[PDB]
């Protein structure tokens, strides 16, 4: 059984940083691409950042380009996304999705996500 | 365009077929990009139901079944029941946003 | 990446690490069109010459219309060729001419509901229809002959591959397709930026693993068919798998058994099992990247790694092969060399400033490459790989030292270490239930 | 004709048949001549670079004068070598020359009573001596120097193929022999009509079967020898068999046994027997007709058909191979896909638009094409043929359940059924003595 | 020297003698370069043409940058390879373009310590920089265009060649290595005559053995390194064993048992030993000199040779596979023909002016090239090497005669002569210990 | 063994028609070109029409081109002439042979022979 | 010329060595093409006794062994028999023809 | 020059490293050839001490070194020994030459 | 066990001729390149003349060039000379070498040596 896991994610002013850690457990981590998916209260999803097994490929969305920057470390089993200058408009429910271990397959394995609030 | 389009809220009653639509544009569905689809309860992470437009993962019955044609996909459910009241989720790969690109979300109630 | 190896002395087997993979898990096709025309003093002549010389190649055209036995059997074009059978269908070639009109790359989707990428990379229609049809017969210019026979070139230098191929050329040239054109084309492939990126960058490999089937001539198009490598299992560990014979050492010649790990190859993570290549031809190596077709594969659980490192596991049973030819050789590893030295066979480790840095004694070693250029086994020599890496020696006792000689079956091809016991089960059993009646 | 395909489930084993015979049974020698110049402002420049490239052409022609392992081994230009150890005698040479003075094509017969048909495709002697010369050092115009680089080029495309083939090329290119040449020498072969219309519909089929060796230059000529296949047995019967290995399906990992049919392949019905070929480079298919060489065959009697209806029949001893190793594998045929999925494995089939069509369980089962695009066998993803035909399913228990795990041989490479038997006669019989004995 | 043949009629098997050996035991690694400039009316729009080739060829190199189961495993480019890293090191290419920059040759020292030939094949830097750049914006005359084409065409030659192979090439074609340059090259290594000689004279089989691997493009010099083979073993005897499957000849069909010699192969004289090359591809054969590479091949004693005239001799064990598939089959030697006639098979043996001349009984025969043209073995048909030599029949009684069948070991792909015996005395024990308990 | 037998041949006008066949019984017939060859009483040996082993390649002499149809059923192992308009030098003994199996094998396997009669 | 020549009848003494010509034309035998011939009862059908010019048929005396040389070809009977009385026939592939040409028939009487 | 120059005698007291230097031309080392290096009594054949400018033949010490640098090779003697006093001979091929040059002999003393 | 031995040296007048032989004992001679090197008396090593394996190659240095010629007969193991025409600087210890059986390998069996001397 796959126990991916999020903590981590808290209340941050405006500007701020945070650094979200996601641990997994059950299964080949190294065989496996890693994602960022983020939903705003009441919203839809929303990709945010991908990086592939050995971490030679790293993709982000345009929204959060120059200021996020998502790392793994194999050893640990373990995803990080290291937000900063955060602002309104990244408060949002943030999921590490973990795919099919194939290029274009779907997401088959979900944290249970973490609130990231940004306020005044 | 990055998007993909959704019918805002569909409805049936039990036991009747009900269909979403998931309308795409050039860079992701006229690329020739598949549609995986999201099942998701209020309080709990999406689950795949669907993916490369008609395939099933394990554990999903057989009401649901998908496809794809031209820049647009469906996704069907025949026998509606109650424990399918949920928000679902299409999403392609778009290549200009280099990314997974999720649709708005079709809540789907059941009468 | 970063490239290790591990060296058992155990089982004569080694292992690199730190390699990356690029496998090829399936196809693309596309269209690659060239627009065609349909025609009924010294400079003259030479234009005549050069227009027979594309005629005849139009016609030319038309006219034309160890555990490698584990395998299965693939058909590696058949994708290709099911595109090629739908554009013969009524309607298919002028649904590509319309939507290659006004441009060079469009996506078509065909009958059978399948879109692909069409390119049109030559337009021979419109240089012989405009610039060459109202001169022609006084040339005034021996510019415009010139420049039909560089336009030309490519026509004639793609029915030659062609015709000397049966329409099915493998790697596909830069004649079908230039290193501009091919890179227009993934970038407009329904894949990830990740394969992007990597087939980009690596466009040698994509051409080596990639066809050119020629299609079609129909209503002034010329069509052939450019199968491309897809790479759906991108950047997991991979570790190559070196093994060389182990035998005993006995002085008398003919009273040595002899065993060798026959899983010698390329292994690779894929969700959560292994894709074994046993196959050398099969995967292509760039730099760190391996380029292996999933083709020639086997699909393994992840425990086939345990025999690296317990040859005795109840996990996994171990594929061995059995026999009494102790002859020397070497393996040449990514970062050293296994020297199997047996009977009166000389083996040494040299370098080119110092000269015999180590002799061999009798039985299976291993060097680094840090300190050795040279390995020499009996009348061969052999230079190891330069390439930057740690070397790890892994001390154990050789495993044929754990096998009586009187019952050893040393006749087994495709054995395993169970099998290899299996028969000493029943040997040792015959033996002893004789001894009870007796 | 019509290919239809028949999947017998007892011994996991498919047959397509509907295949019609072109079989390489003989060689055809023919001599293709070039006669050459014995000769020695910018425009004056290009003429002297060209005619150089002329002289080295010359000068560096001159310095260069399961069952594959039961076959027999042949010299494949024998046939055409010894031609050329006839050119070399004296007076052989001028008697082409005397035979080719006025015209492009003729048939020599040679010292040894052999008639070939010669052929002259290139006259550099005539345009180097007459268009050349008397021109030789002021230059006019620049269409010479063209017009000459036209006629020069072919020679050196000769001689850089010949150069990095040491001499004997295959397949033989359009460069040593158009297409309008090679259709005028099968018309002048002494071979039927049937053979003439075969040969010129698959041209490049015979291209592919044909050499091309360097011969002599001497007294002005240049002279090579091209051997053509003779295609004597045609439009007979062929069909191919596809094999794969059928374990048990025991939950435990290494409890199963295997066995597969070896015998796959082509065959060919050919006088009253069958042609055999067990590999697969040795066959060329195109379209319906195989093109097979008999040089990579065996010839069996017309019973070795009876082991696709009945592997157990008493006339002929059906070859199988026997081991424990049960991997998960597909076979593409024809018409469809035989897949062997066993273990924990995933095997499906499926189309493209409608997806996961079939689920396979444990053993090996069969699908037809008609339905199906892409197989899936583990890490593995297979494309079917698209070919039209009728496939046709036998029912039937599959004979590996027929075995006492036991007394089963397991490690058997080359094995038959009488041989498996007969091995269980002994096991069998060992275990009944003894209990007799008790 | 001149050819001898040798039949041996107890174990079916021939050996061809009076061969001259070239073994390649080393590697020479020579860089070549290729001097390029940095360059940032319808005669102008030819020449902005070619240069966009050239800028494009520039910018994708840029981009770019039976017993064969026993042999070990070697790197065949490792040498080379090796160089192509040193040449990346600070330095080492100016000290390339400094040596080479009033002459085309020369010798360098590079920074490990080796010396290496470096050869200037080519110059477009200096035709670009001098011959294009003051012009360009009006050209008077079409001479410079043609110019341009023909020394540009080597460059996009090489390019070509270069992107199909992933940067290393085998044989090393005219593009990379004139047979100017190459003869060049030969006459300046650090080799002795004899090995110049033997080099000069054979370029065509150097060409085959030598690779060209792609290293740098670096401040504005293109450098690819040519392995050219080290032949250090040369004018020792060779000599070539072929053998073919021995049966008896029941009239029942499965009732007979069969061995084969596995030893087939070439032989040669080494030091004190014997080269053994199992594979065909690894020895090319030029006239009467063999050209064998030592890492395809197995050192052994100079006993091997026993085998040949007393295959029971005690100091040598020699390979065998036995089976019970008495297929028939032919082998065509270098003077003769070993032909295997078993069952109903139809074996002839003919010449083209006579006709059937011997019709072969059941067994192992042989019939000599000097009165005969073709050898008919069922439905396949062989042509015999019509080479001058003198054969040898050594008439004996098959050693298949003198097993027992009853006991005979009838399933070894990879036994020996002893091996047999072992098996052959103990199942004969079996037997008789229990005759005797019983 | 074998045993080719012709049947269908008799007394017919000028421009009548008549229709061959010759089926054979003890050899692969599917494996083997089957051919026709007549001769005039008093006369030599004519080659009259060839159809391959499996009917893809089908020759006829001039002199009954365009008027004579070959064919051949492999499952019943039947070969048929089928003479149409039929003129006075039609008049001979037909024989259905059968080569050797290779494509220049000379005739092997003979009819008997039928005669044809066409007379006023 | 579809015509091979062949001479009307040949005589011979019982022993003797009697000699049938077959000469060809540049269709059929000056093209390359093998012979065979044929030996043909009044009443039976013809049976082969030489194919390719020099090969006998199993069940044929060595008596028969014909050759071949340029552009004709002859068939040779040594000890000649009661039971040789017969028409012998050449057959050659003929190009133009497109088919097979047969010889005109040589009627050999043992006198 | 088809030359090797060597000097005309060393010595050296026992356990002193002695130095025998060989410098050759272009012909011999700077063209890529190694240097081999003999022992020869006064009375006896000459005996390979060294090849490949530093690999030991058999029964040799381990006091013999040997190396080569640029276009020179130099012959290492630790340890001096009385049975070490004799003249010693470089050699290299040449492609001038065609074949082997010597050194002129360097005649070691132990003192 | 290799016992090399030459013979037929003595003393000739300047312009004669001499026949040197070397005989070969304990080991495979067919496979060894054989030289012979001279030495004059108080002087340095000069290579004579080799020949390869089986007699293919032959090269002499120019000293000797046009009067020695070297041959082999690999039945007998013999290596002989055949000097002519000897002068003053022909007076040498004539050794036969065998090399290490690879093309650059030193020499490492030698001859006893025999002293030539040609003096007036
Ligand atoms: C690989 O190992 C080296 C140790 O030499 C280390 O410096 C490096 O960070 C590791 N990873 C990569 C990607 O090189
Ligand atoms: C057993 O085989 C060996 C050779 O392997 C043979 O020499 C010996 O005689 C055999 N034993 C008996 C009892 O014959």
């Amino acid at each position: 059984e796959v126990q991916v896991v999020e903590s981590g994610g808290g209340l941050v002013k405006p500007g701020g940083s945070l650094r979200l850690s996601c641990a997994a457990s059950g299964f080949p981590f190294s065989s496996y691409k890693m994602d960022w998916v983020r939903q705003a209260p009441g919203k839809g999803l929303e990709w945010v950042s991908s990086i592939s097994a050995s971490g030679s490929y790293i993709n982000y969305a345009d929204s959060v380009k120059g200021r996020f920057t998502i790392s793994r470390d194999n050893a640990k089993n373990s995803l990080y996304l290291q937000m900063k200058s955060l602002r309104a408009d990244d408060t949002a429910v943030y999921f590490c999705a973990r795919d099919g271990g194939r290029e274009l397959s779907p997401f088959e394995k979900w944290g249970q996500g973490i609130l990231v609030t940004v306020s005044s | 365009q990055s998007v993909l389009t959704q019918p805002p809220s569909v409805s049936g009653a039990p036991g009747q077929r009900v269909t979403i639509s998931c309308t795409g544009t050039n860079s992701n569905i006229g690329t020739g990009y598949d549609v995986h689809w999201y099942q998701q309860l209020p309080g709990t992470a999406p689950k795949v139901v669907l993916f490369d437009n008609n395939n099933r993962p394990s554990g999903v019955p057989d009401r649901f079944s998908g496809s794809k044609s031209g820049t647009s996909a469906a996704l069907a459910i025949t026998g509606l029941q109650a424990e399918d009241e949920a928000v679902y989720y299409c999403q392609s790969y778009d290549k200009s946003l280099g990314g997974w690109v999720f649709g708005g979300g079709t809540k789907l109630t059941v009468l | 990446q970063n490239i290790t190896e591990e060296f058992y002395q155990s089982t004569c087997s080694a292992v690199s690490k730190g390699y990356l993979s690029a496998l090829r898990t399936g196809w693309y096709t596309s269209v690659i069109t060239i627009e065609l025309s349909n025609i009924k003093d010294a400079k003259v002549k030479l234009i005549k010459q050069e227009l027979d010389k594309y005629k005849n190649a139009v016609t030319e055209l038309q006219l034309l219309m160890f555990l490698g036995f584990l395998l299965g059997v693939g058909s590696a074009i058949a994708s290709g060729v099911a595109v090629c059978k739908v554009l013969h269908l009524e309607g298919e070639v002028n649904k590509i001419k319309s939507a290659l009109l006004s441009t060079n790359k469009a996506v078509v989707s065909l009958s059978n509901g399948v879109s692909v990428l069409t390119f049109k990379v030559l337009d021979l229609k419109n240089y012989i229809d405009k610039q060459l049809l109202p001169i022609l017969c006084s040339i005034s210019n021996i510019e415009t002959v010139i420049e039909f026979q560089q336009k030309n070139n490519r026509l004639l230098e793609i029915t030659r591959e062609f015709s000397v191929n049966a329409g099915v050329t493998t790697p596909v040239s830069t004649y079908m397709l230039t290193n501009s054109e091919l890179l227009s084309l993934i970038n407009d492939m329904p894949i990830t930026n990740d394969q992007k990126k990597l087939m980009s960058n690596n466009v040698q490999i994509v051409r080596q693993q990639s066809y050119s089937i020629m299609c079609i001539i129909k209503e002034e198009v010329l069509a052939y068919v450019v199968q491309l490598p897809l790479y759906g299992v991108i950047d997991t560990p991979c570790w190559k798998l070196h093994t060389s014979p182990l035998c005993t050492t006995n002085t008398k010649e003919g009273s040595n058994i002899c065993l060798t790990r026959t899983d010698r190859g390329w292994y690779c993570d894929n969700a959560g099992s292994v894709s074994f290549f046993p196959q050398a031809e099969t995967c292509k190596v760039q730099s760190n990247r391996v380029f292996c077709d999933t083709m020639n594969s086997l699909t393994l659980p992840s425990e086939v790694n345990l025999c690296n490192v317990d040859i005795f596991n109840p996990k996994y049973d171990c594929k061995i092969m059995t026999s009494k030819t102790d002859v020397s050789s070497s393996v040449i590893t990514s970062l050293g060399a296994i020297v199997s030295c047996y009977g009166k066979t000389k083996c040494t480790a040299s370098n080119k400033n110092r000269g015999i840095i180590k002799t061999f004694s009798n039985g299976c070693d291993y060097v680094s490459n840090k300190g050795v250029d040279t390995v020499s086994v009996g009348n061969t020599l052999y230079y190891v790989n330069k390439q930057e890496g740690k070397s790890l020696y892994v001390k154990g006792e050789p495993i044929i030292n754990f096998y009586d000689p009187l019952v050893f079956p040393s006749d087994e091809f495709d054995a395993s270490i169970s099998q290899v016991n299996e028969k000493i089960n029943q040997s040792l059993a015959f033996i002893r239930k004789s001894d009870e009646l007796l």
